């Protein structure tokens, strides 16, 4: 009970090192991604998007969940560096065609029934 | 076995497989948890996840096993189990013209050792299991999605993944590219409740709760 | 040969120069001893970006075990000087 | 008269385009097998002037013969875009029409018409080689009724 | 005069056909239409990258043998001389040495493409 087999990191301190290593790889890659794919975004927008993705999981405290997130993040990086992804796949992080949905109670009330 | 519509039994093979099942459980007691033979003569060895490399190596190399072919490797998702995933190895022996099934278990976070060292065929079967179920295989030469689209989020073959998914693609003329948007169906898939409220097979009746 | 060598005054100037190009740091709030987290208000990932800028400026690789301790501009100067043998 | 001349020129270019249709060598799934049988000796699509060519830059028609998945959809749009105009698309089979047997799959595009414009829809699973050939001859009649020059003449 | 006029007509007809090709048709040019072709997915790198030549040694040898045709083509005129004994000797000597060159490269694995 509570004794589990690890993936890569035996504790959060070790896991956070892999998070920082992954962040440095993504940070150095955005200039190349915005160049090869000929994206109409800036290097600042891309690096802001990377930061947005990392802060989205800043509340994790289980090292194994962090290990999978780094594993999944490295697969994403490998797909982008080798240009397995297309321009359509790299722009799906920006949701350019999705109309902004309401956030406040009143706006959600007027348009439909969803919470 | 004179009944035209009923499948005849082969009790010679049933004894042979039962005998060999004990043989494996005697040689690998550290890993073997349960052995069984079905009414259609298929032997199953249920092992601890730690025994993936020892058990398969014995079954491939032992002179009385010689299971040189990995017929297939797949996972089954059973949400009600503490370990929801069930890794299934189907091996074939050309020397002895026999088949054996090796089964283990894991969950969302526990790795399972990669069997590429034992069977080169497991390279893509483990990529498919990871891609479609999210089961991580440790020490895999290169693990990544094999079937799903690039950037696809989630694991389709999990029982809690919806049939139509969460996103769908179209072409948008404003951005001049194919985009991904939340799924809306013109006709919703119609769920049919087909189960009959009367028990079909008394032989499999589980003890009352 | 003839190119001027590295001096602690030179390292300090370049380090403080990189930190001024960083957008999240107020130029008239940067002290050579100010803590990145406590004083400037930056977060973990901001510190990582700074270290990568230092690698670009000084052209050498700073591992994560070492970069995790450089929490102020002065500590960067010591680390760069220590690893570049600049005792001047 | 100028209307008479543009009418005859329109009949000439319309004739040339429907008599020299060059489908792109592009097949996705089982429906491409039935497209092979339309090139086989019994039906001999080549005798109508319909010749496959592999390069999208030398093709006049795209036949979307099979299932279109989300992974392949960007590729389809690219090869469609790289076709010099005029270019027509023929959708062959239930999968390419509206998803068919796999309408409710997480990985299938519910109709190729979400990705490209479609001129003729050929039903079936698969349409017989003779049913695809009906769609090709129905496409030719569609080209025969174009009024490109007449519409230009009175702009 | 005749040869030059024949060449001008052939390349004038070729040019006029190209001009008609670009000015007669209706054009609809946009970015995706003119992107390079790589079977549907974006090319992974530049087509101007180095392309290894595995038959480089045979290509150099072509330069040396292509100069034997210059030395061998005068043979029909050479056979008209009164010094047939000398002419036939040097004709066969020149061809034989051309053959010994082929034999040397063949035996030394020179005609085999590099792995
Ligand atoms: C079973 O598993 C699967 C596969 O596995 C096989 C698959 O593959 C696929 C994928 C499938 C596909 C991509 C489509 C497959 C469909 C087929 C039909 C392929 C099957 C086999 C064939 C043999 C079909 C056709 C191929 C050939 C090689 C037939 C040869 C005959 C021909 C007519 C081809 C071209 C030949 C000639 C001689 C030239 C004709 C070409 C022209 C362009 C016409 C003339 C050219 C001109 C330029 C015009 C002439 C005049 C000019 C230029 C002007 C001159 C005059 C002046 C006045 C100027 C799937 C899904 C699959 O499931
Ligand atoms: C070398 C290049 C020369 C380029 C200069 C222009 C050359 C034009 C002469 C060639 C004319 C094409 C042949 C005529 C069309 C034909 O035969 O199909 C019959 C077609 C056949 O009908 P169909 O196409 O419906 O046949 C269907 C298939 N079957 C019959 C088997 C079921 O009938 C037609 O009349 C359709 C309209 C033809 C329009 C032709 C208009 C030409 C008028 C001249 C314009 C000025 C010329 C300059
Ligand atoms: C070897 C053979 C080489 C020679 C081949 C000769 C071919 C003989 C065909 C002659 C007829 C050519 C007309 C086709 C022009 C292309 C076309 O359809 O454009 C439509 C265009 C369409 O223009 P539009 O105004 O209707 O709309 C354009 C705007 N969008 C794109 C939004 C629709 O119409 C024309 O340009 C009018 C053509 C005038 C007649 C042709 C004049 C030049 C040739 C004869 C002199
Ligand atoms: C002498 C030069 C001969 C080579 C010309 C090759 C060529 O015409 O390619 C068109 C190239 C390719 O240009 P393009 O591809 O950008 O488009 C051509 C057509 N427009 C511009 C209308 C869209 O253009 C030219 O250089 C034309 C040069 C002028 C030729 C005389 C035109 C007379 C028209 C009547
Ligand atoms: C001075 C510029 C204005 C002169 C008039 C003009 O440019 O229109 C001619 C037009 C205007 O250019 P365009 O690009 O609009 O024409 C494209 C071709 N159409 C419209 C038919 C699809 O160009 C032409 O010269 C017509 C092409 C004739 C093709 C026959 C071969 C010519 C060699
Ligand atoms: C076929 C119908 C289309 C028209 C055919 C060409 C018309 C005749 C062109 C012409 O002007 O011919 C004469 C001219 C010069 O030739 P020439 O006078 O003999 O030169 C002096 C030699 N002492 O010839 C020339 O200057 C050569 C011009 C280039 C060739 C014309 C284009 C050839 C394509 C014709 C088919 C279109
Ligand atoms: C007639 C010439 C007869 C010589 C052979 C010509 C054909 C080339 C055969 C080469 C392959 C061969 O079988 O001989 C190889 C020869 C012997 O060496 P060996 O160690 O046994 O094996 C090769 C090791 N690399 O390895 C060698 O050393 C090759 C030596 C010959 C190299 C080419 C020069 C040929 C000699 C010139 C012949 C023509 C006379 C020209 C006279 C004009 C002088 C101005
Ligand atoms: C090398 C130099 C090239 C010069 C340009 C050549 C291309 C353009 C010529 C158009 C002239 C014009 O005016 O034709 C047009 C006129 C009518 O004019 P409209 O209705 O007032 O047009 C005003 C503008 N609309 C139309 C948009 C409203 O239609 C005709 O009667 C004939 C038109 C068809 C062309 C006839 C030629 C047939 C050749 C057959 C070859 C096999
Ligand atoms: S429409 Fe039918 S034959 Fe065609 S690809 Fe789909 S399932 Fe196969």
């Amino acid at each position: 009970s509570t004794s589990v087999k690890p993936i890569f990191s035996r504790d959060m301190n070790e896991a956070k090192r892999r998070v920082r290593e992954l962040y440095r790889a993504w940070y150095r890659e955005v200039p190349n991604t915005v160049h090869l794919f000929q994206l109409d975004i800036s290097v600042k927008q891309g690096r802001d998007k990377v930061r947005e993705m990392f802060k989205k999981n800043a509340h994790i405290t289980d090292p194994r969940v962090v290990d999978l997130l780094v594993i999944k993040g490295k697969m994403e990086l490998e797909e982008t560096i080798k240009v397995w992804k297309q321009r359509t796949h790299v722009m799906r992080f920006f949701h350019e065609t999705e109309a902004p949905r309401p956030k406040d109670f009143l706006s959600k009330f007027y348009v439909g029934h969803d919470p | 076995d004179t009944r035209p519509t009923v499948r005849p039994r082969n009790d010679v093979a049933h004894k042979q497989l039962s005998a060999f099942g004990e043989y494996v459980a005697e040689i690998l007691p550290k890993y073997v948890q349960q052995v069984q033979v079905s009414c259609f003569n298929e032997l199953e060895i249920c092992i601890h996840p730690d025994g993936v490399i020892p058990v398969l190596t014995f079954l491939r190399d032992h002179s009385n096993a010689q299971f040189k072919s990995l017929a297939d490797l797949t996972a089954v998702d059973i949400p009600t189990r503490q370990n929801r995933f069930e890794i299934v190895y189907n091996l074939l022996s050309l020397r002895f013209n026999s088949r054996i099934r090796v089964k283990t278990y894991t969950d969302e976070l526990t790795p399972i050792e990669s069997s590429v060292p034992v069977y080169k065929a497991a390279n893509w079967y483990e990529r498919e299991i990871w891609d479609m179920f999210g089961v991580f295989f440790a020490n895999h030469p290169d693990l990544r999605r094999i079937l799903t689209d690039y950037g696809f989020e989630g694991h389709p073959f999990r029982k809690d993944f919806p049939l139509s998914g969460y996103v769908e693609l179209r072409y948008d003329d404003e951005v001049k590219r194919v985009v991904a948007e939340p799924v809306e169906l013109a006709q919703e898939f119609r769920k049919f409740d087909l189960n009959s409220p009367w028990e079909a097979f008394p032989a499999y009746r589980q003890p009352p709760e | 040969s003839d190119a001027p060598p590295l001096t602690l005054e030179g390292i300090k100037d370049r380090v403080l120069y990189v930190l001024k190009l960083y957008d999240k740091i107020d130029p008239e709030k940067l002290s050579v001893n100010s803590h990145f987290m406590k004083d400037l208000g930056l977060d973990s990932l901001d510190q990582v970006e700074i270290i990568m800028a230092m690698e670009d400026e000084f052209g050498f690789e700073i591992p994560d075990i070492d970069a995790e301790k450089l929490m102020c501009p002065q500590e960067i100067v010591d680390y760069i000087a220590d690893k570049k043998d600049v005792y001047e | 008269r100028g209307e008479y001349v543009v009418a005859k020129l329109d009949d000439l270019i319309n004739w040339a385009r429907r008599s020299s249709l060059w489908p792109m060598t592009f097949g996705l799934a089982c429906c491409a097998v039935e497209m092979m049988h339309m090139a086989a000796p019994r039906y001999d699509m080549d005798r109508f002037g319909v010749v496959f060519r592999a390069s999208p830059r030398q093709s006049d028609v795209m036949i979307v013969a099979g299932t279109l998945t989300n992974k392949m959809a960007p590729a389809l749009r690219k090869v469609y875009d790289q076709m010099p105009e005029p270019r027509y698309v023929v959708s062959m089979g239930s999968c390419a029409n509206g998803g068919g047997y796999y309408h409710y799959s997480y990985s299938v595009v519910r109709g190729c018409d979400r990705i490209v414009p479609v001129d003729i829809y050929v039903p079936g699973c698969p349409p017989t080689a003779e049913a695809l050939l009906y769609g090709i001859l129905q496409l030719q009649k569609k080209i025969k009724r174009e009024k490109r020059l007449r519409i230009w003449y009175r702009r | 005069m005749n040869l030059m006029l024949a060449l001008l007509t052939n390349f004038t007809l070729a040019t006029l056909l190209v001009i008609i090709a670009f000015w007669l048709p209706q054009l609809n040019v946009y970015s995706e239409k003119t992107s390079p072709y790589e079977c549907g997915f974006d090319p992974m790198g530049s087509a101007r990258l180095p392309f290894s030549m595995k038959f480089f040694l045979v290509a150099i040898t072509f330069l040396l043998f292509d100069l034997e045709i210059a030395l061998l083509l005068p043979l029909p005129w050479a056979s008209q001389t009164a010094n047939l004994n000398t002419m036939l000797t040097m004709a066969l000597f020149l061809i034989i040495l051309l053959a010994v060159s082929l034999a040397y490269e063949w035996t030394q694995k020179g005609l085999e493409w590099t792995e």
